[PDB]
């Protein structure tokens, strides 16, 4: 029903808000010194949430409108980077934070000679340049007016895209952006969970480093997981309906409700 | 122990500074006249313009 | 009964300072206007060293900079274009003191090795060489001074300081008196008399020719860390690990004023004064220095911009500029 | 800028690559601080003792699976250390050492430790503990002519965990004295630190060659900790 | 200590090759730029070529620009300077110049002893040779195209005496001091484009010709120089 997700969209919005500039700022009042690559990943993740916290507007009117466009298309085009590429990036981001944990807890002699913030941000701008190529090259290649698919006698946004083109498009970006970035999250974890079993400070303090390393696989499998799991269902079996694959964008929107509090945890 | 009698020794020569002891009044405006004396040489005070400032960015 | 006779003289002691003071340096300088509030901008930040930092110093033509670091180099800098003229590598990596000579011709060091190496900056090979290697101390030596090229003074931690000469390189003059361990220095303009505290919360005026403790003063609480005196060299500012600043004048031999607030809990590092004797910069473990009213012992300015603890604060003797060194091996040129 | 000062910017620039290629060769090793009392047996704690850098203080270096060690022990100074203990405040670790087989000085040893544990500048230093003298303890315990109650009433109203750590199976008395040391020496420890640093302690004898791997080990934990400190999991 | 000997020089034909050593000992050469100076037979100094310290930056002076080669040899502490197509120009005395740069150093303290190969700012001298007097005083005079006085407060004006048959000394650098060794009886001074050197009393020692020299990378010209003959 479009009033439950104009509902739960106006409720993540009025949720991820507060908590992601709190987020951002914890994260700079902490990176005002010697500017730990955790920080660098922390401050990307805030920025992505918040950028699909200011794009919740738009998809929630949209919701409103029950598959309608009231926006002008101009801002069409701008709006579906400004609510996509953070879905996917952040995905990433926290395989590469976990990989850190990984160097940091099965090589740390390694790790603390071989750290430096640079490389760090070297790394994520590498992740924003494949996210970015991977997503806008195929926007161009398959997608009148760009971004904008008119049904017969019908209102005007990417949802009305046939599904013979869209199936392998959409799955190629999907394995890769996020299917990789889990793999390396959960070897890491596994990793990370063997090293604390290794040793480490007591067991009251094991358990909450795993559960705060846990925030990642969470974060990745909870949210992101089943609208991924939807669209490579919509590769593998087109005959199924739009409602599994719109429900998975508002369990993959709910990550700026999720992730800012677990993963982050600089709030 | 002789490190008593040296010490005492010490203290008695450094009462026989009883005449370099000068009323604290008087210190203080000695003091007061180097201030204001000497306090328009010194730029941490009064602020330079930069023409004559070595230290320009 | 030579302890008593002791406590005895102590006692007069009290009876002769009262005697001699009637009211406060306050009361004399509430007629004069407060300086204001000082806000002073950094210039260059002078950045090349890879461990925290000890001391510095600078030059007698008040361009060339000094300093010490854990890393195990002495550095001279060029401040006005934070260049730099040398590196020299150090025998030992442990170092707490520095010392840039009035002709600028030799660079001394110091720490945990009980010897004071001194390096000749200028020579005909283009390098710098350990010209001395002055021995004899049974402790790390604190501080160390310049006198006039040939002859140096230290301090060191087996309570005591000494005057050596640099060609014969034995001790010329000891100076002992001290109960713990001595940690400041500080020549007079003249060169003649030169004043040192030690932790027992104790400074000692020394005479550098006859080689005796021409006068004691106390009043903190704590260990010494820092010493400065007057440009007039009638006085000297002493500052501690109790978190106060405290003003002696020699002929007067008692406190002058107590510069202290309620704000700050942390020690003091370095103590130094203005061309003029007006401003006391005083260099905190609050990653910050102070700067107070020499007359007034108010907080006229905040000098911020260290992320660590403060450890060596020194001005030019221009006065145009004041030189911070912290812990985060990283000098700041201030004005 | 004239020739002369392009010329000297060079030489700076020259100067500073000097400097970048030793701080990283410094970055490379790991620096150790050894603390201890008069007859503790500190200077054997490390089978091989090198003379490097004779001074007033001493300094040795060892290596473990290619990776390096300075050791730095001071014996030159006076009876107060707080003053010159600030240099050695970003060490890896601080070894101290006690000689368990005497009991008159175990007080003092306890009163150094909580002293070296509550300093205002090895506020984030571990502390690797080595009870030296082992055999001699148990030869002491075994012996019977010196009560070790005599000293610490709390002994004998004291009982053994049930922690069978001991393999060779010695005696109990052996065993109840080491655990009450160790007890102790880790209840001084614990009061205080919130997980900031931790203690290892550690049994060693005058003939035990295996240090230096527990050492490397103590390191390695030491600096897993200061990685997962550093991004925030603690 | 402190040596500086060349090597290489001789009887070579117009079109042909020629390599020229400089062995330098006594010193930390590895931290000390080099210098090739020519002094033709019967005209004076002229600078060549510069290489600095750690073989970074190269200069040619552009007479040689494109024909000559200047390289560096720390481990051996050997200076080496390869000649191609010599001309009937390039027959003159070779010099080994040393040459350090900081806040106060004396760029031009030492040269070597040279040897004889056989097949911009204008600095024109006041006069080309004077009598003079032992025991007076006397004076130089020398004059630039170009102010020397820099932004920063310097003014690079060398002074360089070269007596018979010896290897030309530095006593004067940028103005401001005397070289060390150099008798305390020399005196610069002068402002913008004209400079000059005073000696309060002479001797038998200070005999031999003056070279004034602007400090300019590219051009680096010496100057006429004005001997002094006792009389
Ligand atoms: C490439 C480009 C060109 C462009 O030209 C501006 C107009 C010039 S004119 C009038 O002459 O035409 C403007 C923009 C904004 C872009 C762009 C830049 C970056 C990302 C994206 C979208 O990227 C996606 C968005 C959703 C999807 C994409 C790609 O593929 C999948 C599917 C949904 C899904 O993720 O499943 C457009």
């Amino acid at each position: 029903p479009p009033q439950l997700s104009f509902g739960l969209y106006v409720a993540a919005f009025a949720l991820g808000f507060p908590l992601n500039v709190l987020a951002i700022r914890g994260a700079t009042a902490h990176a005002r010194l010697r500017l730990t690559p955790s920080l660098v990943y922390a401050l990307n993740l805030g920025c992505s949430d918040l950028l699909l916290t200011v794009s919740l507007p738009l998809k929630a009117v949209e919701a409103l409108a029950s598959g309608a466009w009231p926006l002008p298309a101009s801002l069409c085009p701008v709006f579906a980077v400004a609510h996509f590429f953070p879905l996917y990036a952040g995905g990433g981001f926290l395989a590469a934070l976990s990989a850190g944990r990984y160097l940091g807890a099965a090589f740390p002699l390694g790790y603390q000679a071989f750290r430096r913030p640079c490389y760090s941000w070297g790394v994520c701008a590498a992740i924003w340049a494949l996210v970015l190529c991977h997503l806008g090259l195929v926007f161009g290649l398959e997608a009148t007016s760009l971004g904008i698919n008119t049904p017969v006698n019908g209102s005007p946004c990417l949802e009305a895209w046939d599904p013979a083109s869209a199936g392998p498009a959409r799955f190629s970006l999907s394995l890769l952006l996020f299917f990789l970035p889990l793999a390396i999250t959960a070897f890491c974890y596994v990793g990370c969970l063997r090293a604390l079993a290794r040793s480490g400070l007591t067991h009251r303090r094991k358990l909450r480093a795993a559960w705060v390393a846990g925030g990642a696989l969470l974060t990745l499998l909870l949210c992101v997981g089943p609208y991924n799991a939807s669209n490579v269902a919509s590769f593998l079996y087109p005959n199924l309906g739009g409602s599994w694959r719109k429900l998975g964008l508002i369990t993959g929107a709910w990550s700026v409700v999720l992730n800012p509090l677990v993963t982050g945890y600089l709030g | 122990n002789t490190a008593s009698i040296a010490q005492a020794r010490k203290l008695v020569e450094q009462l026989k500074a009883n005449i370099d002891r000068i009323k604290v009044s008087k210190a203080a405006a000695d003091l007061m006249a180097y201030c204001e004396a000497h306090a328009k040489e010194d730029p941490l005070l009064t602020p330079v313009p930069a023409s004559e400032n070595p230290f320009r960015e | 009964q030579l302890r008593q006779e002791a406590e005895q003289l102590k006692n007069q002691i009290r009876d002769a300072r009262k005697a001699c003071a009637d009211a406060t340096l306050s009361q004399i300088t509430n007629n004069i206007d407060p300086v204001g509030r000082i806000q002073m901008r950094t210039r260059r930040t002078l950045r090349g060293h890879l461990a925290k930092i000890y001391a510095m110093h600078w030059g007698t033509d008040s361009r060339l900079l000094v300093s010490a670091s854990q890393d195990g180099k002495l550095i001279i800098w060029d401040s006005y274009t934070t260049n730099k003229v040398h590196a020299i590598p150090l025998r030992s990596s442990w170092v707490m003191t520095c010392a840039y000579a009035p002709s600028g011709n030799y660079v001394a060091c110091g720490g945990l090795d009980n010897i004071c190496s001194i390096y000749n900056l200028k020579t005909r090979e283009g390098n710098v060489r350990v010209s001395r290697e002055l021995a004899g101390h049974t402790g790390y030596l604190s501080c160390c001074r310049f006198l006039d090229d040939n002859q140096i003074v230290t301090s060191s931690g087996d309570t005591t300081c000494a005057l050596w000469d640099i060609e014969t390189g034995q001790q010329t003059t000891t100076f002992t008196g001290h109960t713990g361990d001595v940690m400041s220095l500080s020549l007079a303009p003249d060169t003649r008399l030169f004043v040192s505290g030690a932790c027992d919360a104790s400074a000692k005026l020394w005479d550098v020719r006859e080689g005796m403790c021409r006068q004691t003063f106390t009043g903190h609480e704590s260990d010494i860390n820092a010493i400065c005196f007057f440009p007039n060299g009638n006085a000297f500012a002493t500052g501690s690990d109790d978190a106060t600043c405290r003003l002696f004048d020699l002929r007067a031999d008692q406190e002058l004023m107590t510069y202290s607030h309620d704000n700050i809990i942390c020690g003091i590092t370095s103590v130094s004064f203005s061309k003029s004797g007006r401003l006391l910069l005083a260099g905190y473990d609050d990653f910050n220095c102070n700067v107070w009213d020499a007359l007034k012992a108010d907080r006229a300015g905040v000098l911020a911009g260290h992320d660590n603890r403060v450890s060596c604060l020194g001005v030019t003797d221009d006065g145009m500029a004041v030189a911070t060194g912290s812990w985060d091996s990283f000098l700041k040129i201030w004005n | 800028l004239s020739a002369e000062d392009k010329a000297a910017v060079e030489r700076s620039k020259m100067i500073d690559r000097n400097l970048r290629e030793d701080g990283e060769k410094a970055r490379r090793t790991l620096r150790l601080l050894l603390l201890g009392a008069d007859n503790s047996g500190k200077s054997t704690i490390v089978k091989q003792m090198r003379i490097l850098h004779t001074s007033g203080i001493f300094e040795t270096k060892f290596q473990v699976d290619k990776v390096n060690f300075h050791m730095f022990d001071v014996g030159g100074q006076r009876d107060e250390r707080r003053k010159w203990i600030q240099c050695f405040n970003d060490v890896t670790a601080i070894i101290f050492v006690v000689d368990s087989s005497d009991y008159n000085r175990l007080q003092e040893a306890l009163n150094d430790f909580k002293s070296i544990w509550n300093n205002r500048w090895l506020r984030t230093i571990s502390v690797i503990l080595f009870l030296n003298k082992q055999d001699l303890l148990a030869e002491k315990v075994l012996a019977g002519k010196s009560k070790i109650e005599d000293y610490f009433p709390e002994f004998a109203r004291y009982t053994t965990p049930e922690d069978a750590t001991p393999e060779p199976g010695e005696d109990p008395r052996v065993t109840r004295a080491k655990y009450f040391i160790r007890k102790e020496f880790v209840d001084i420890s614990t009061a205080s630190g919130d997980g900031r640093h931790i203690c290892y302690p550690h049994f060693t004898c005058a003939v035990d060659t295996e240090n230096a791997r527990r050492i490397f080990n103590d390191c390695k934990d030491i600096i897993l900790q200061m990685n997962l400190r550093e991004y925030n999991l603690v | 200590d402190v040596q500086l000997v060349e090597s290489g020089g001789g009887l070579v034909q117009p079109g042909g090759s020629r390599k020229l050593s400089c062995s330098a000992s006594g010193f930390a050469f590895s931290s000390f730029g080099m210098h090739w100076v020519r002094q033709a037979p019967e005209k004076g100094l002229e600078w060549v070529a510069y290489i600095s310290s750690g073989s970074g930056t190269i200069y040619y002076a552009d007479t040689v620009k494109g024909r000559f080669t200047i390289s560096r040899d720390d481990p051996k502490n050997t200076l080496f300077l390869q000649m191609t197509s010599l001309r009937s120009e390039d027959t003159a005395m070779y010099y080994c110049v040393r040459s350090i740069y900081y806040y106060g150093s004396s760029p031009f303290d030492f040269w070597g002893q040279g040897t004889t190969l056989t097949v911009d700012i204008v600095m024109t001298q006041a006069t080309s040779s004077v009598p003079v007097t032992p025991g007076e005083s006397v004076s130089i005079s020398c004059r630039s195209s170009k102010s020397l006085l820099h932004s920063n407060g310097n003014t690079y004006l060398y002074w360089f005496l070269q007596r018979p048959g010896q290897s030309p000394q530095l006593l004067i650098y940028r103005m401001s001091n005397l070289a060390s060794g150099v008798p305390d009886r020399f005196s610069g001074s002068g402002s913008g484009t004209a400079f000059t050197l005073t000696i309060s009393r002479l001797e038998a020692e200070d005999v031999g010709v003056y070279y004034c020299m602007q400090h300019l990378e590219y051009p680096l010209t010496f100057g006429a120089g004005t001997k002094l003959e006792l009389k």
